[PDB]
RNA sequence: AGCCAGGAUGUUGGCUUAGAAGCAGCCAUCAUUUAAAGAAAGCGUAAUAGCUCACUGGUCGAGUCGGCCUGCGCGGAAGA
């Protein structure tokens, strides 16, 4: 009902999710308070890691209800600190995107598969092999 | 800020107001609240404190070696 | 004021009007503190702006008891219930409205009053100092009696007994609508607002009323926190009353046009009476307290008497400077209040004629001494002065008091910059 | 083109009465009339109205597309007509009426009275806003103008004459 | 507007007119790029 | 960018599996989200197979080149905008019915799932359960 | 051409672990979904918003779109 309105695409370390300075002038204007603003999201990220963005929605409700189902931070995302490599896209034929390897990112496409769903897992499967190659290098394996 | 000769760094945005920091050089500003009160509708205020030093070309220090003291 | 109509002997008002300027802000900032309530008037067309915001955070610092004046009602574009809506969601206040506006522009004779439930039109043309209650007007009963239920229910949560009498079917009587509604506005609950037009002079003589009716009293507003030289807290809470020993605080220095010193002292308790000896506690200096004066009516009143509660001002030669305790040698040394606003505009200055450096530096030194919200600097990278003042207007209608009160020009300039090289 | 290469069908009611080329149509508003540009042939054909260019006239196809479209609007508004509505925005800027006069109040020290043209009615459901009718398009457009053109909006705070469907692109005052 | 002895497009949203013999641009959403002549 | 080679190779690429397939459905979607049309697609895709594009095919010869090739009185889909998926799990199955389900929760319109006559059925469901 | 919606789930593409957030810090990316997502070119640009790249889908049904060579014209073109 009220996602309209408000509206910031980001996340900050998710150690804390959502510190209340720390992210910039676009949720500034955002009503949304800070009581429930890193408590189901930097103990319950566990399902894919902890340290990274936990991606999740911005609906709240004119009635000061909030609900959403938050995602996970991309595998390719979780190559900065996890899949090694600090450096990344941008620079993938001028450098690695890290010893990244099949054996892992197959694995991590199938089990990450939960977010992005579709008709047959080879679909989402199909879409995180794009994204990480969205970089330009991908494990060749 | 960015059209003194300054750089902004980051603006995190508190609740009631928006936080913004930008380490401007001392000499682009000497009128800047009445300013920035024309540009804020009077709703805001500047502190600043000096920070360190670097170049722009400006032979106005040039202008002003022989007027005082030569 | 004894009342408009209804009345209830003299009242000694006591009034300290104040600017609109953030450029001279200070004496918005020592006059909020030195108050017991304030007036929050407001233009009811452009509604509350910049500045109202602005001095509402200065009273929200000292938590003042405040209401509102809602002036302007005959511009076109005026509606009292807008600013009012605007209270409720410019400031985050609880603008209660105990009065309500008949008319607009050249429709405004009257008020709504929903205790009194009449709406008194004043006798603006023989003389707006006379008056006139009306019964139940119909233009604005309809509108009066849903705004007026709603005062009743301010009154209710304003007490909790009150709130299930409330619950009780019962209506409040003439004194615990009003004395509901005023013990806890001592206490910076919600801000009346009324509404009237000091052009036309009406609603004012009304708001005289209202100021008696709810604004606080020295014996109302809760008793001061005090503190000695070194004991962290010597709670020195100076009951009001003046039976502790003379206690005054002083808010303002003044270039007075004759007597050249005027520093108005406002006495929160004791009696200094026409020659006494007090101390500088904030500045550790002593001396006398020879001539006080009070001005009412605009006719400078000289006084030997000066006691709790009673607004003054003092002839002397030391300094007492803004926000500076008056203290009996008992000494109740520090009152809390040691803030200033710092310098936001800072400009260089110096005079037209090479000679008058000496004079611009005395002149200087006497207007810093007059508003600590003026300061005056000498950077290493050259003797030159920087008068750092609040606004624009702040150091601008000083750089022309030079030009009146010490007859001396100055040639303002942007600060040298230091530039260093390597 | 193929705005004249197809028929004007008139409602049921309407009377259309073409004299050579000056051309009438009375409806349940009023009566319009129109002088079409020589180089246009109409006949009535059955509850339409079509319309050909003139053999001699290079320019008979423009003409032709003209001539059908103002008919049209003439038909819609001998039926229908057509209401235009304009809004007051600024403050104490006011539009009571009095008949066949519009008194605008818009801040100019002088009053301002607009006497409507013989045919468009003009009322005000509010203190601030104006609602024309009236049965020929063009003259509406033109009163519509009119109005307008006192205290055109500005580019600010949108202050001034608009129409209600108007979209006034405004900007900021300043940086200062 | 300008008075250009050579008008052209200077935005997505100008058309080139020819009121009167003179060829214009009006520009609806750039009140910038309204242009004159030639 | 269809091209008149592409156009008629598209037409009979996506007749051809409801010619010789099954019976299915379409929708009449214009006015939907990426979301509504993607979400009830992957639902689509699930029950029957992931070989239905979601693009639409409602051109006045589309179907008039593709259905017409047996029991061709099954070409009454040319007025609606339509975007199909096939059923091959039974006649007149979930999915000949979820998109008509769905017409009020969650998406548009399902173009009434028109059918066609490759029994010459009738008002009716074609597959009943007796179980 | 007009008229009826949409322009993803990595989707803040990780992309210089502040974001230049679908459209400046740099780049290569449909990868279910496809008619869509370009993963950039204005409104914020820091997002949104509703228009934007485009594209289909439906509506009704006749030509249209660009460039090239060309003839005669048009503006450029103000003096006592
Ligand atoms: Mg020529
Ligand atoms: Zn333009």
């Amino acid at each position: 009902a009220k996602k309209v309105q408000a509206y910031v695409k980001l996340q900050v370390a998710a150690g804390m999710a959502n510190p209340s300075p720390p992210v910039g002038p676009a949720l500034g204007q955002q009503g949304v308070n800070i009581m429930e603003f890193c408590k189901a999201f930097n103990a319950k990220t566990d399902s894919i890691e902890k340290g990274l963005p936990i991606p999740v929605v911005i609906t709240v409700y004119a009635d000061r209800s909030f609900t959403f189902v938050t995602k996970t931070p991309p595998a390719a995302v979780l190559l900065k600190k996890a899949a090694g490599i600090k450096s990344g896209s941008g620079k993938p034929n001028k450098d690695k995107v890290g010893k990244i390897s099949r054996a892992q990112l197959q694995e991590i496409a199938q089990t990450k598969a939960a977010d992005m769903t579709g008709a047959d897992i080879e679909a989402m499967t199909r879409s995180i092999e794009g994204t990480a190659r969205s970089m330009g290098l991908v494990v060749e394996d | 800020l960015s059209r003194r000769r300054g750089m902004l760094k980051g603006q995190e945005s508190e609740v009631t107001g928006v936080k913004i920091h930008a380490e401007v050089p001392l000499s682009e500003m000497f009128g800047y609240a009445t300013q920035l009160r024309s540009l804020t509708k009077g709703r805001a205020s500047y502190t600043m404190e000096f920070l360190k030093y670097d170049e722009a070309p400006s032979n106005v220090a040039q202008a002003v070696i022989e007027a005082r003291g030569k | 004021w004894s009342g408009m109509a209804k009345q209830y002997e003299p009242h000694r008002i006591n009034i300290i009007d104040t600017p609109g300027h953030v450029d001279f802000t200070i004496e918005v900032e020592r006059s909020m503190r030195v108050l017991d309530g304030a007036v929050m008037v407001y233009c009811a067309v452009g509604g509350v702006q910049p500045q109202s915001e602005t001095v509402w955070r200065q009273a929200n610092k000292y938590k003042v008891p405040r209401i509102a004046f809602v002036n302007k009602m005959d511009r076109m574009g005026a509606n009292f219930l807008k600013v009012v809506n605007q209270i409720k969601t410019r400031l985050g206040a609880n603008p209660v409205p105990l009065q309500l506006a008949i008319g607009a522009e050249e429709h405004f004779t009257g008020v709504v009053d929903l205790v009194k439930m009449k709406a008194i039109n004043w006798n603006d043309a023989d003389q707006g100092v006379t008056f006139e209650y009306e019964d139940i007007p119909a233009d604005m009963v309809e509108l009066a009696n849903e705004w007026h239920q709603n005062l009743i229910e301010s009154a209710a949560e304003a007490s909790e007994e009150l709130m299930e009498k409330y619950l009780g079917g019962e209506e409040l009587t003439e004194a615990e609508i009003k004395g509901a509604l005023r013990q806890r506005v001592l206490n910076n609950e919600i801000i009346l607002v009324t509404c009237g037009s000091a052009f036309k002079n009406k609603g004012v003589q009304a708001m005289l009323d209202a100021v008696i009716d709810y604004l606080p009293s020295p014996v109302d507003v809760p008793a001061i926190n005090g503190i000695l030289d070194d004991g962290k807290d010597t709670p020195a809470e100076r009951h009001a009353s003046d039976d502790e020993p003379f206690s005054a605080l002083a808010f303002k220095i003044a270039t007075d046009p004759f007597v050249g010193n005027l520093t108005f002292f406002r006495v929160y308790s004791g009696v200094v009476n026409s020659g006494d000896t007090v101390l500088n506690s904030v500045k550790a200096a002593r001396e006398r307290f020879g001539r006080i004066v009070q001005m009412h009516a605009n006719k400078r009143e000289e006084i030997k008497e000066v006691r709790a509660g009673d607004i003054a001002a003092a002839i002397g030669l030391k300094d007492v400077t803004t926000g500076d305790t008056l203290c009996d040698p008992d000494a109740p040394i520090i009152l809390e209040r040691m803030e200033f606003p710092e310098p936001v505009i800072s400009i260089a200055v110096e005079p037209k004629t090479k000679a008058d450096q000496e004079k611009m530096g005395l002149a200087l030194g006497r207007l810093a001494k007059e508003d600590p919200s003026f300061r005056v600097w000498t950077d290493e990278e050259s003797n030159q002065t920087i008068i750092a003042g609040m606004g624009e207007l702040h150091l601008d209608i000083i750089v022309d008091r030079m030009k009146r009160e010490f007859n001396v020009e100055a040639n303002v300039g942007k600060p040298q910059v230091a530039y260093r090289e390597t | 083109s193929r705005v004249a290469k197809a028929p004007v069908v008139v409602p049921a009611g309407v009377d259309v009465k073409i004299n050579g080329q000056v051309i009438t149509i009375k409806g349940k508003n009023g009566e319009l009339t129109r002088t079409l540009n020589d180089a246009v042939e109409v006949k009535h054909a059955d509850n339409t109205l079509t319309f050909g260019p003139r053999d001699g006239y290079a320019d008979g196809w423009a003409q032709a597309g003209t001539a059908r479209a103002l008919l049209n609007s003439m038909v819609i508004g001998v039926t229908e007509g057509f209401t235009k509505k304009l809004q007051l925005v600024g403050v104490g800027y006011r539009a009571a009426v009095k008949g066949n006069v519009i008194n605008l109040s818009l801040g100019f020290s002088h009053p301002v009275d607009h006497q409507l043209p013989a045919g468009i009615t003009a009322e005000c459901p509010t203190q601030t806003e104006i609602v024309l009718k009236g049965a020929d398009k063009q003259v509406i457009g033109q009163v519509a103008a009119d109005l307008r053109a006192y205290r055109r909006p500005e580019p600010y705070k949108g202050k001034g004459v608009r129409y209600a469907d108007e979209v006034v692109r405004t900007k900021e005052a300043k940086k200062k | 507007m300008k008075v250009r002895a050579s008008v052209k497009k200077l935005c997505r949203n100008c058309k080139i007119v020819k009121r009167d013999g003179v060829i214009r641009v009006i520009c609806s959403a750039e009140p910038k790029h309204k242009q004159r002549q030639g | 960018m269809a091209l008149n080679l592409q156009d008629k190779q598209a037409i009979v690429a996506e007749v051809s599996e409801v010619a010789k397939g099954a019976l299915s459905a379409v929708v009449a979607d214009s006015r939907g989200v990426t979301v509504d049309k993607m979400t009830e697609l992957r639902k689509a895709g699930r029950e029957a197979g992931v070989y239905m594009r979601v693009v639409r095919n409602t051109l006045l010869r589309r179907a008039v080149e593709g259905t017409p090739f047996e029991c061709l009185k099954d070409a009454f889909v040319g007025p609606t905008l339509i975007a199909y998926s096939m059923e091959h799990p039974g006649a007149a199955a979930r999915l000949f019915k979820e998109f008509a389900k769905a017409n009020a929760k969650f998406e548009v319109k399902a173009a009434a799932f028109e059918g066609e006559l490759i029994p010459a059925s009738q008002i009716d469901r074609l597959a009943t359960l007796p179980t």
